[PDB]
Formats: C-alpha cells, structure tokens, sequence
RNA sequence: UAAGUCAGACGCAAAGCUACAAGGUUUCGCGUCAAAAGGAAAAAAGUCCGCCAGCGAGGCUAAGGUACAUAAA
RNA sequence: CCAAAGGCAAAGCAAACGGCAGCUGUAACUCUAACGGCUCUAAGGUAGCAAAAUUCCAUGGCAUUUAAAUGAUGUCCCGCAUGAAUGGU
RNA sequence: CCUAUGCAGCUUUAGGGCAGGUUAUUAUUCAAUAAACUACCUUUUUUCUGGGACGGACGCUCUUAUUAAAGAAACAAGAGUGAGCAAUGGUUUUUACUAAUUAUAAAAAAGAAAAGCUUAACUGCAAUACAAACAAUUAAAGCAGGGGCAUUGUCGGCAAUAAUGCAUUGAAGAAAUA
RNA sequence: CGUUCUUCAACCAACGGAAUAAAGCUACGCUAGGGAUAACAGGCUUAUUCGCUCACAGAGUUUUAUCGACGAGCGCGGUUGGCACCUCGAUGUUGGAUCACCGCUUCCUGUAGCUGCAAACGGUUAUAAGGGUUAGACUGUUCGUCUGAUAAUGCGGUACGUGAUCUGAGUUCAA
RNA sequence: UAAUGCGAUAAUACGCAUGACGGUUCAUUUUUGCCGUGUGUGGUCACGGUAAAACUUAAGAAUCGUCCA
RNA sequence: AAAUACAUAGCUUAGCGGCUAAAGCACUGGUUUCAUAAGCCAGCUAUCAACAGUUCGAGUCUGUUUGUAUUUA
RNA sequence: AAUG
C-alpha cells in the first residue's frame, strides 16, 4: 500500500581546496561516474578515499574515443610529489590524534581500563576471552 | 574498473604514425608543469644511420626497430637512468612499438607498466 | 544448495563451511585451504554439516 | 535538563491525493498564534503596524487617517 | 441416504445430531417436451401444500367485494430460500 | 457509536490439566497409572484505518512529482525480490568483438569471449570516515603468517544499487580446567 | 560437571522477534472515558442537482409562433455526495392533529405585448404575492393510483416549523 | 602533426598531395525573452543565472566533391 | 463497484511447458434387412474466448479488453 | 426377431 527504502546520500562530500586526511571518504556514488585520480583509491561499491595528507581537486578529461572523464585528485601540502612525503604525512597523523584528545578533554576516555587483561593472540590484542582467567606472572614451573 | 593514477617521475612514451615510430623519455616534477624531454629518437634516425652501411627496405622494419631499441639503451646509460614506466595507450599496442619494447628489455633497461 | 562442511584430512578437526549445490557437482568437493592448527595449506573434503 | 513536550492551527507561496473543491487531507519554505497585552480594518486567536518593570494633564512617530458621528487640510 | 468428519453400538443406528444436483437435443404452423445424450454424488426432495406468520422483482395475473381497493376471500405456480414426528395436510 | 492494563455470563472439533463417574490395563484380600467419552477447573482470542466492521497491508531494493546540494509524507504512482554460480570466483596471454540485466547515458588500459594454471569464496589484527535515537548496517589504507597467477603487480568472492532475523534455548568439531 | 573458541538449526514473514501454547457470542449485559470519533440537526464546499445568458445547429418550413442541441460562462443552496468545525456530567425519530411567519421560480382570481390569434378553447413572454388553494376509497406512511365536485386544487424556507400543546400506526430494548 | 593524413592486394618502398571555388558538421555580457532568490495589494522593485531550454551576424577548423572559374 | 472460480471440433468431456491433442454422442461412407431402426466396419472435423508479454518453445505461466456463474454493498 |  505505501512503504518507501532507507535513503542513500550520494554526492561529493568537499569541494575545490579542502583539506583531507587518509581514509576520508570524498565520493558516493552508485555508478562509476567519477574516477580515482592522484592519490586516491576505489572501493568495491565505487566509494572514493583519500589516502594522503593534502587538499582536494577537481578535472576533465577528454579520452581517444571522444568521451568525457572526470577525476578527483588530493595535492600534497606545498606541492611536494617527492617519496620523502610519506614520512611527513605519518607524523601529521599522529599530530592529529593529539590535537583532538586536547580538544575534547581529559574526561572523555579513549581507552579501556578494566579491572582484568585482555588476552595476547599472534603477538597483537584479542578481543575474545581464553577458557580460563589466570593472574599474568603468578605461577613457576612444574 | 579503472585502476588509481600514480604519479611516476620518468615515462616512456611511443607515437606510431603510418611512416615512422616515435620514442620519447619524459622527465615531470609534477602533474601540473611541463616536462623535460631527455630521450627523442625514431626509426627516421635509425633508416638514415643503416641504410648508409646496411640497406634496409624501409623505415618500419623489424632492422630499424632494433636499432631505435639500441639507440634509446645508449642514451639513458648516459645519463644513468635504468628504470622507466611505460604509458599504455592505443599506439602501444602496435607491432613496431611491441617489437622496439622487446629488445628494450633485452638489452637491459627495466621497463614497467604498473 | 546447500550447506556444507569442509572438515581438514590433517585430523586436526578444523572445518570450514560453505555451500554447494548437490546436482550440479555430484560429487565430494575438494581444496586447499589454510589450517591454522599446522601453520599451512592442506587438503580439505565435503562432509555433511548436519 | 535522568525536566517538560511527542492531539497542533491559519496566512502568503509550491507539489501529491480530491473535482487545478472544502475552515479537507499529506509533505515542504517563511511568518504569526499557541505562550502576546497595545494601535488600524465594525465585532476581529493565525491578516497589517508593533513586543507591556512602575507612575506623570510633557514631546516625536508607525500602520492607517485629515467636512458629521470622530482627533487632524 | 450411515459415504467423509464425529458420537454411540452386537462391525450396526436417521421418530439419534444431519443431507436430499447440473448441462443438452427433440411432436404437422408455432410453442412446449411425452421421449433421448452426458457429467457427478452417500443420496440427489416423493406425496401434499404453495404469492404463505415463508416471495428480493411486487402494489405478480384473473374473478368477487366499493362511486373509487398497496385491503379481504377464491384461483393460477420449481417455491430468491416449501416439504413430511425440529412432522405434512 | 468508538476507545480500555477492562469486567462478567454463555458456546465450541481454540491451548493446557485430571480432581467425580464410565471405560481400559495391572496389583492386594474402599487400590495405582491414563493422548478416550461425559462433568469440572484454568488460560488465549494484534495493530494500522479520512469512525468501526468487510477488504487490503506490514521485511528489503530500483524509478516518478515536490527542479539542477542532501533530506522529505499519504490505504499516492510505476516495476522487482525472500536467489543463482565449483565457475558466472582469483590471476596471466591473444583480438576482424563492445553486449546484457527487474530497471538504468557505468566502464577502452576497461569489459566480454577463447586458451592455460589455480582456491584469497583465507588465519590473527587495523588508522580514518560515511551514516545513524540506540541496536545493528556501509567503505577501508596498512601490519604479520600461509598461499595463487604473474615476475614485482594484483587476489580478504561475484560491474554497482535487493536475495534477510537480536537475545534466549538446543546441537556439532576442537581445546583448557576440575 | 563446568568454561572458551570454530559453527549451525527451529518458531519468530504481526519480519526490534519473547507471559511456552492457544477461537467465538451478548438484543440479558455492567464499569471507566471521548464530541480527540460515527448515526439526526446546524456549519464549510458545490462535483452532482436546479436555474439563467451566450450559442440558432437541427425540427417546424419564409419567420427565434412553438419545440430544441453540441459547447462555454455565471448564479442558487431545496437533490445525491465530501469533510469531521459545535454538542456524548443527554441538541427527544418518521408522518399527522392544532396554530403559524416569510420568499416568488404564479395553480386560480389581475395588467400589457406576440402568435401558425376569425369566434370559443389555447400557446408563449414581461409584470403582479391582497384573497383563495376541495370532500372521500387503498396505504403507518412523505409519495403514489383512483372516484364525485371545483375559479383553481402552486412550489419552497422556517432544528427537512411546531411532543415543558396532543397523538405513537412505522422505525429503534427485554417475549 | 609533411617523420602528417587517407588508400579498393592495404602491408606502406608505391598511389593521391599544403592553393582555389561549392556544399555539409562544428561581438558594447550579439540582445531580447525566459528562469531563480528576496521583497511584495497578487509587480511603475532589486540582484544574479541560462557551459540547462527559444533567439543574430560572422570568421575560422575538420572531412567531402572538383582538369579550376 | 469489491471477492472467488470458468471460457476447450457440431455438443458433453482429456490436457495445465518438449511440438498443437485423448474418450464418448453427432456427421459421412460401407455391411446386415423386402425396407426402416438396433448391431458391426472404416473415416472426418489445422480441436484449444481475444490482445499484449515471459521463455530456446506456452492450450498450459503473468496482465488488459470482453462474456458466465458465486459471495458481498 | 422393435416397426410397417
Ligand atoms: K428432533
Ligand atoms: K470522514
Ligand atoms: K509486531
Ligand atoms: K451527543
Ligand atoms: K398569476
Ligand atoms: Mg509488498
Ligand atoms: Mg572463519
Ligand atoms: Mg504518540
Ligand atoms: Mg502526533
Ligand atoms: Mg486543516
Ligand atoms: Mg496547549
Ligand atoms: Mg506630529
Ligand atoms: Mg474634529
Ligand atoms: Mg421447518
Ligand atoms: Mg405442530
Ligand atoms: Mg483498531
Ligand atoms: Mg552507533
Ligand atoms: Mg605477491
Ligand atoms: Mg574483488
Ligand atoms: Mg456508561
Ligand atoms: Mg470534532
Ligand atoms: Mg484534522
Ligand atoms: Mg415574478
Ligand atoms: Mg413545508
Ligand atoms: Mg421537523
Ligand atoms: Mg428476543
Ligand atoms: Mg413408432
């Protein structure tokens, strides 16, 4: 009789000169209609993502076979296209983190502290538990 | 499904017209500004140098295509460049271009698509 | 289709679950897949998932 | 504020449903009422001007008015 | 008419609780169908009565009754949805 | 007339029970058990809705009007779906090819078909964002291990937008305790 | 016996799914509430209904005498509808008896034109609301059919006038 | 961009060949209409847009035809 | 106007995805009989309401336009 | 073995 499906929000999400950091998501679309440029990336879905430190743009192509392209680029702070920039972009990151901890406040946790250790799987936190809850360095051999 | 662009600083791109076959090596600082063009060298060069000593039938022959190959291994030797990416577009899938990159990797330049 | 269970012929009780269907491929399926009891890839055979 | 509220209404301007009807009904942009006294149009919730701490027999204005009713050519 | 679904009983019981059809062709002119063909069911409503205390078309058609009859009585009739001990006349 | 944390009485082949009688089985010289028949006890019998009933509907996608940011309702309108594929997945090579889907101006260094080898339709983690009352739902660079095709690129299923279901209870494989 | 990891299944399609399961009647009804919501009456609207104008095609056949249309516009609030604004700590139902006030879209009694108006009997238009608008058979009726007379037996509004004036035949409690 | 382009063995050594006429396909914002927002007794108001839709005269470029006026 | 079924040679009646077809009456020809009926033998009806779709292929599955019942207002 |  009536109903209607949950909406989806395609559209660009910056414009020209924008500042992004890696992993934003810039594009949805339903169809290929924008195309990945200079350091970006392209989901299954054709979900468009940054992947460095940098500001958005915005081109047209025209290809051999007389269509129109169009891409979506990210450019590097001061213009800087040489490999010494991946490190840069890292500290940036970090820096970031810090910014918005100071921001937001001491009383806003970002960590757990549970009365209890979370356990250790191939060297890296687990979130799911072991048979049996033992105290870390309280038992000797045999 | 067309792949991310990737910003490389030294290509290698080929110009194949109904006479002659074109190789040029590009060096760029950014997408936005011109490049330097370090390498230029078609089989017109190569007819001229051979058909002096060697005859050859014409311009577009598998002779000239090695010896444009051997000139452009020269060049960057010279000037130290060891690695290059190739741009693919429809002049890259001709015969005389595929041939020039065959004996380019041969030779010993490293030549990249991806 | 239907469910199915890709038991390890290591003897280390590992599975896995995925689906097939019984009339196009009439027969017991067969891969190779990680067991992460040994560390490496074995050789894997359909059973029933019950 | 770990509070109250989850019955809303109409004017101008658009669209769906109705019959390019309803002081109808469903969304949407602005305003007013709701929770707003005072002035103009006859009485005047939603239109026009304008937001009342108190008193005074001072003055200038808004919308609207300027032969009588009724202040001012 | 005891099939199906129940109940009861001595594997049977309807004056126990309940049910009891449709399509089609045919006689001098016409009409009608005495008479045929087919499908299905446990069985396919027999006699009687019938515009009813039962009738949607409706104030049915005809006769008597009145100057004038949505009335009353008589009569015609497969009767939307009458009917034989929840008895019929 | 409609609306309730509604109430009551009555009915039945709506659910559960056996606590009188009958009946069945078994046992001692007025008894014990019950998917039966009668009697009795107790419990249930949505909402939306141009009033209610009758009819219809309830999850999830695509498209139309409210212009060219997003979003936006009615028992408004026009169409799909509760899957399929052991290849129709992954990856290399070749070229007189550039389609189709429920619907749709996707896509040329891309796809489809043909030929070859394969199981990444993985194990353990994850910065940062889209969306969003919450629950959940969506995209994802990167790190370690074992692999596939290439020979230094890609693979954590399928062009994309639907093919789904919390917790509880139950069951299976393995491992650690007691 | 208990815990963790890898996984799956059933009813949840009323699809945020849980009191394990699970249908009805009340005109014998009862209580708490609402004009937040219906049935009669008022209100808004005017599709429909009705009226007028333009249109003059077509019938009559010289006449737009008379009848009359496609189509368009405007008006009325009396027909069938739509909405849910007033009343549920109550605005008495249909028809009649009795007694009324108003409108004119005039049935009779008037005034003035036209006519396919000789007279008589008529037709149509404009204007006019003082007086009049019958007795009976059938039916609970409004309505409708019929009979004997009559100058003629008009329509509508007024809570579809009128139950603190009457009637209770119908409709609408318990048999 | 003559190290061009096109071709009927279509491969490119050979064939046509960059001019000139003709027909097709692509500036005072050309300046009017129109649309959007704001304000409004329903327009004697303001600003902007049309590389969304109608509308002018050129000049050039890309093919194509051609014993050439 | 809602809701559940059905439109098959001349008439009843199979069939509901592999080609477009079964059975009985009727009709036609022959045989039996002095002749007509019954009885026997062989034949015949492109055998699938109308239009648009789905599918390699539809009487068969999905919608619309017609006709017929059945229930409701 | 119904009929004329
Ligand atoms: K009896
Ligand atoms: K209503
Ligand atoms: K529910
Ligand atoms: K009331
Ligand atoms: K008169
Ligand atoms: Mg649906
Ligand atoms: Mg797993
Ligand atoms: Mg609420
Ligand atoms: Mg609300
Ligand atoms: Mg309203
Ligand atoms: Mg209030
Ligand atoms: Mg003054
Ligand atoms: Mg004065
Ligand atoms: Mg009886
Ligand atoms: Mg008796
Ligand atoms: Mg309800
Ligand atoms: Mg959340
Ligand atoms: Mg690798
Ligand atoms: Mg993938
Ligand atoms: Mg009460
Ligand atoms: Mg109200
Ligand atoms: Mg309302
Ligand atoms: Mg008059
Ligand atoms: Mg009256
Ligand atoms: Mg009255
Ligand atoms: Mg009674
Ligand atoms: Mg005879």
């Amino acid at each position: 009789q009536g109903g209607k499906s949950h909406a989806k929000n395609w559209g660009p999400k910056f414009g020209d000169g924008e500042i992004v950091f890696p992993g934003m998501i810039i594009m949805r679309q339903k169809q290929g209609i924008y195309s990945p440029g200079y350091n970006v990336g392209r989901g299954r879905d054709y979900t468009i993502f940054a992947k460095t430190v940098g500001y958005v743009e915005y081109s047209k192509l025209k290809t051999e076979r007389g269509k129109t392209r169009r891409y979506i680029h990210v450019v590097p702070i001061n213009d800087d296209w040489s490999p010494e920039y991946q490190k840069l972009a890292d500290e940036l990151v970090v820096r970031r983190a810090e910014v918005k901890r100071q921001i937001l406040g001491h009383h806003v946790h970002t960590e757990p502290a549970f009365h209890f250790s979370l356990p250790q799987r191939n060297g890296n936190m687990s979130w799911l538990l072991n048979s049996v809850h033992k105290f870390p360095g309280t038992t000797t051999l045999a | 499904p067309l792949k991310p662009l990737v910003f490389r600083p030294l290509k290698l791109f080929f110009w194949a017209t109904n006479r002659h076959v074109h190789a040029k090596v590009v060096r760029f600082s950014s997408p936005f500004n011109e490049g330097v063009p370090v390498v230029d060298i078609s089989t017109f060069d190569a007819f001229n140098k051979l058909k002096g000593s060697a005859p050859v039938v014409a311009p577009r022959s598998l002779e000239c295509y090695k010896e444009v190959a051997k000139m452009v291994k020269e060049e960057t030797a010279r000037q130290n460049i060891n690695e290059v990416t190739l741009h693919l577009n429809s002049h890259a899938s001709d015969r005389g271009v595929r041939e020039v990159v065959r004996e380019l990797k041969n030779l010993g330049l490293l030549v990249k698509k991806v | 289709r239907l469910l199915v269970k890709m038991v390890s012929l290591a003897k280390t009780g590992y599975f896995y679950v995925t689906t097939k269907n019984p009339r196009n491929t009439p027969w017991k399926l067969k891969l190779m897949k990680f067991d992460p009891v040994v560390g490496r890839h074995v050789l894997f055979e359909e059973s029933k998932l019950k």
